[PDB]
RNA sequence: UUCAAAUGAGAACUUUGAAGACUGAAGUGGGGAAAGGUUCCACGUCAACAGCAGUUGGACGUGGGUUAGUCGAUCCUAAGA
């Protein structure tokens, strides 16, 4: 099924004691089970843009929250091992704090 | 094919040198032919009919 | 951008006709090579039959120093049965031969 | 499909080939017959100025209103065994000179460019508009003139398997059109033939050609065919380009094995209204042949340091045929200027000498001609480098050769199907089996050949046209009728020779050829053929 | 592709590093084509390949 | 062996008039 | 080498590693009938001699070219 | 070094057309028992000692 | 070190773009001397080698490339032979 939300990913908690140049790759695999575990989806895509947003601030200064928009879309591919696969975008907010899981309308 | 001695050796000089210049273009563009053809079997006969020459010429 | 989409016109011309959906037209060599271009390796056998039952010859006879991991035909490397340096130790009290 | 423009374009096409036919025609009379004109054209300046006259004439044709138009097939001249792909430039005869010194005379007119008497001379040109494609080749002879006679003509008709080949080509061309004229009215073909209530078939084809060339002791050329024609797709380079739809009828060094033992072209069609066809067919002469043997062809190459042989013909060809699939950047700025003279040309084969600024001639100069030279040298260091990526490439010439069944037989290949030409530049005759039913390939034949003490050039007659199958509404007289663009009786007329070969009348094949050919002189209830006419030019 | 010899090559032309050296990621065929020094300024002309500006060492502070 | 059996057969196998034109150049 | 030709009127040659310019310059003019302008000459790594021969504005190389039969 | 002699550019010279794999048509050869070059030579393996 | 696309049967390691860093002019920059000898560059290309990998390579195959009256040698002499 096709869908897109936005959600908050506190990376606070997921990089609380990791090695400082550990940290923006280990926030990207963070994201990836993120998605998969939101979106059922093994395939996980990032945006280059959500990279950015990532590895802003150095190797070693990840935000706490990232605001995330997540699509699960279809596989196009006739040689796809799997049917859906996940879009991750960033959000570029205000501020992520007190932000809930809303349902985007896909248009 | 190739040049024969003993039709050679009833030649004057003149002729003699005649036919080895000839000879000596004839190779000449055998060579520029080489360059795209790597196989061209008549530059050995023309080499060989160069040498008989000069041979004769020399006895 | 109306006017510009419709300005930029494409018309099928004849090349688009024959040549559209084919290519090559020219047998792809070996070695990559040019018209003039010399091949050292193959322009002593004209046939392709030949040429892939040498390639296959050669093939088959590389298995060996491919199996001892040689570089190539150019690693000749050889090895000593014993070094002397490896085999000649008796150390003293003194001077040693290494650290 | 037929409309009023595409026929009126390919109408116009077929005009300009048949004046183009007339202008060269009158041109060899005036040199070698009438001999009005002092001084004899040569081969190269025949086929300069045919070129010159057909741009000329195409110039005020579908100006501003078609995208593409030009020469189709450049023009070409084959002398006796040669049987395609003569166009030499004009400044390529000292070098055909220092090439074949020292050689036989038996190219001796293709050498120097002079005909000679008994010629069998082969005038193929093509012209497209819009990629609409009209060809026509003729056989013509070349006589001595009688100095008796008070009018000029031939002392004596043309005698011997050259007259045989001539028969065989000019009666094989009227039987072909009348057949195919006759799918438009299918009731209309004898019995005898084949079914009155069923069409046109390349097996009726085939055996009908097959059997006029038997009847005249004559071998089909390889290079002959009956193929229908589409927009781009004419087979202006059949050998070299390959083609996603073939609809017609071949033959080949294959087809002679079959007949002897009785996208790939089948003959197992049937000629439908509303299509355009290119008929060409080559006959060889087989009176020297005392056994039987097989007709094949042989490529002229311009290096005379490959064999020994004073029988053989070096040359370089003139037609080059540019792959558009094919994409290099060059580095020279000469090459690159003539690569995108190429491209406006399209997809047609082309000489030099067409992409000369200076072409076509405006007036005929010593000026003009020394230009087109000074071109044409920047012209050939261009080409050397576009000719060396695989950018463009030539055009074969091909001589027929025959070949003894018995050394094919007796000889041996160690290879079978597996071998063939990794040298051969093109893919198509490079992997190609002439004999597929004996295991040969093309690289063991040529070997054979070559290895052959008894392998002879036979002479070669042409004849090519095309036509149109218009229907009802497409037609001016409101039934189907055939429109031969190119050829018929004001054109393509007939030399004089005699044959003692003739067809045998007490066949059914044969009385099926004389009923058509009955049928065809019927213009009251037979079929209708509107031959094309060649166009006043003062 | 393969366009370690067109970069090289653009940047030799342009007469910048190959760090100030930008290949547009969509016209990869169409660099991929360009062997010759000719063909990389024909491409810089047309925008396929950019220079790219340098970057600021500002002296507000100093 | 069927190319036998072909080049068997194969040497099994193998072992007035008309007038066109008249006197004139047309 | 053949981009010379076009560029500036020059043709190369493979020569014997025995001859000098002069030598160059005296065979050019003698087997082709050419006047020479300069000769500047290499030995290529391997072994043998290549020679870029200059002619004066008043012959063309692309005529040479084209007699000696590469183009 | 780059100012050679050239003693030492002809040996060199000779080392680069030396420097080959066996032609495959010495191969085909009745009773042919060479396989491969058994003195070939690369720069970074076998230093050819002035 | 990371992201996407491309290529490919196959991509942590190839290419381009998007980012984060580093050498920090006593350089991880640009040239040379000794030495090496074609390693330079292009096209093709992966069995072996590149202590993982490999579509990449200083690897394998085929070729191209080094232009001087003025830069050097060549001439002079030093310790010496
Ligand atoms: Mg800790
Ligand atoms: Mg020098
Ligand atoms: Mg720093
Ligand atoms: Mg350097
Ligand atoms: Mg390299
Ligand atoms: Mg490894
Ligand atoms: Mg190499």
């Amino acid at each position: 099924d096709v869908v897109t939300r936005e959600y908050t990913i506190n990376l606070h908690k997921r990089l609380h004691g990791v090695s400082f140049k550990k940290r923006a790759p280990r926030a990207v695999k963070e994201i990836k089970k993120f998605a998969k575990l939101h979106m059922g989806t093994d395939d996980v895509r990032l945006a280059p843009e959500l990279n950015q947003a990532i590895w802003k601030r150095g190797v070693k200064g990840v935000e706490y929250r990232l605001r995330l928009r997540i699509s699960r879309k279809r596989n196009e591919e006739e040689d796809a091992k799997n049917p859906l696969f996940s879009y991750v975008e960033p959000v570029l907010v205000a501020s992520a704090k007190g932000l809930q899981t809303v349902v985007v309308e896909e248009d | 094919a190739g040049v024969k001695a003993y039709e050679l050796r009833t030649k004057s000089k003149e002729q003699l040198a005649s036919q080895l210049v000839d000879l000596k273009k004839e190779l000449a563009e055998l060579k520029v032919q080489k360059l795209s053809r790597p196989s061209l079997p008549k530059i050995k006969t023309v080499r060989k009919s160069i040498a008989c020459v000069l041979t004769v010429i020399n006895e | 951008q109306n006017r510009a989409a419709r300005k930029n016109r494409y018309v099928e011309r004849g090349s688009d006709v024959v040549f559209g959906d084919q290519d090559a037209l020219t047998a792809s060599t070996e070695n990559g090579v040019k018209l003039r271009q010399t091949d050292r390796l193959l322009d002593g056998v004209a046939d392709g039959s030949m040429r892939s039952k040498a390639d296959r010859m050669a093939k088959m006879e590389r298995r060996e120093r491919n199996r001892h991991a040689k570089q190539g035909e150019s690693d000749r490397h050889n090895a000593v049965s014993l070094s002397k340096h490896l085999f000649s130790g008796k150390r003293g009290v003194g001077k040693t031969d290494f650290r | 499909i037929l409309q009023e423009s595409v026929l009126n374009k390919y109408r116009t096409a077929g005009q300009i080939a048949q004046t183009a036919l007339k202008y060269v025609t009158s041109l060899i009379n005036d040199s070698y017959h009438s001999k009005t004109t002092q001084r004899q054209l040569t081969v190269p300046e025949l086929c300069l100025l045919t070129d010159s006259f057909i741009l000329t004439r195409l110039e005020q044709y579908y100006k501003n209103k078609v995208n593409e138009r030009g020469i189709a097939i450049p023009t070409t001249i084959d002398i006796d065994q040669i049987s395609g792909g003569w166009c030499p430039e004009i400044d390529d005869t000292q070098n055909l000179l220092n090439w074949n010194k020292g050689k036989d005379s038996t190219f001796a007119s293709s050498v120097t460019g002079t005909l000679r008497p008994g010629d069998l001379v082969k005038i193929t040109l093509g012209v497209h508009i819009d990629g609409y494609t009209s060809e026509v080749s003729h056989t013509m002879v070349i006589y001595p003139v009688d100095e008796t006679k008070p009018i000029l003509q031939p002392t004596g008709p043309l005698l011997g398997g050259k007259a045989d080949a001539v028969a065989a080509a000019h009666i094989a061309m009227e039987t072909v059109v009348a057949l195919l004229a006759c799918a438009l009215t299918p009731e209309k073909l004898p019995a005898s033939l084949g079914g009155t209530s069923s069409g046109i078939t390349g097996q009726l084809i085939r055996t009908i050609v097959d059997t006029i060339a038997r009847s005249y002791n004559c071998g089909v050329v390889p290079g002959s065919r009956v193929r229908r024609i589409r927009r781009f797709l004419a087979g202006q380079n059949e050998g070299i380009v390959a083609e996603r739809e073939y609809k017609g009828v071949v033959w080949t060094e294959s087809h002679q094995e079959a007949d002897l033992l009785s996208a790939i072209p089948s003959d197992d069609f049937v000629v439908q209204s509303g299509e355009v066809y290119l008929i060409d067919l080559k006959m060889a002469s087989l009176e020297h042949c005392t056994k039987k043997g097989l007709v094949t062809l042989e490529t002229v190459d311009s290096y005379t340091g490959k064999s020994h042989k004073a029988g053989e013909l070096i040359a370089r060809p003139g037609a080059y045929v540019r792959d558009f699939a094919q994409t290099h950047i060059l580095k020279l700025k000469t090459s690159r200027q003539l690569l995108t003279k190429i491209d406006k040309q399209g997809v047609y084969p082309f000489k030099l000498s067409h992409l000369s600024s200076n072409f076509p001639f405006v007036h005929e100069n010593e000026e003009e001609l020394q230009s087109l030279k000074k071109d044409l040298k920047s012209f050939r260091l261009g080409m050397s480098e576009i000719s060396n990526n695989y950018l463009c490439v030539e055009s074969p010439i091909q001589i027929a050769r025959w070949v003894p069944w018995d050394h094919i037989l007796k000889a041996t290949n160690p290879n079978g199907n597996l071998s063939y030409d990794a040298t051969s530049t093109l893919t198509l005759p490079g992997h190609e089996l002439p004999l597929p039913k004996l295991g040969v390939s093309a690289i063991k034949l040529k070997s054979l050949m070559n290895s052959t003490k008894e392998s002879i050039s036979l002479p070669v007659a042409r004849e090519c046209n095309t036509i149109v199958l218009c229907d009802s509404s497409v037609s001016t007289t409101d039934r189907p009728e055939l429109l031969r663009l190119t050829g018929g009786s004001k054109t393509c007329q007939p030399s004089w020779i005699h044959s003692q070969h003739e067809l045998n009348p007490q066949d059914s094949i044969v009385q099926g050829i004389f009923q058509l050919a009955t049928l065809a002189k019927d213009k009251r209830f037979g079929l209708l053929l509107k031959e094309t006419q060649p166009m006043k030019q003062k | 592709a393969n366009l370690r010899t067109q970069k090289r090559l653009a940047a030799s032309v342009v007469g910048v590093g190959k760090r100030k050296v930008w290949l547009d990621p969509n016209e990869t065929s169409e660099i991929a084509q360009a062997n010759s020094r000719n063909a990389i300024r024909k491409l810089v002309k047309n925008g396929t390949i950019v220079k790219k500006a340098v970057t600021v060492h500002s002296k507000s502070r100093t | 062996s069927s190319l036998t059996l072909v080049k068997e057969a194969l040497w099994s196998v193998i072992d007035q008039g008309t007038t066109l034109g008249g006197p004139f150049f047309p | 080498a053949m981009k010379k030709v076009e560029d500036g009127n020059i043709l190369v040659f493979q020569v014997s590693m025995k001859a000098n310019k002069y030598q160059i310059k005296k065979a050019v003019k003698e087997l082709y009938e050419v006047d020479v302008l300069k000769v500047n000459t290499l030995v290529r790594p391997n072994g043998t001699k290549k020679a870029y021969v200059r002619l004066t504005a008043d012959y063309d190389a692309l005529d040479i070219a084209n007699r000696i039969g590469y183009i | 070094a780059a100012q050679k002699s050239f003693r030492i550019k002809q040996k060199m010279a000779k080392a680069k057309k030396q420097n080959r794999p066996l032609p495959q048509w010495i191969r085909l050869r009745t009773n042919n028992t060479i396989r491969y070059n058994a003195k070939r030579r690369n720069w970074r393996r076998t230093k050819m000692n002035i």
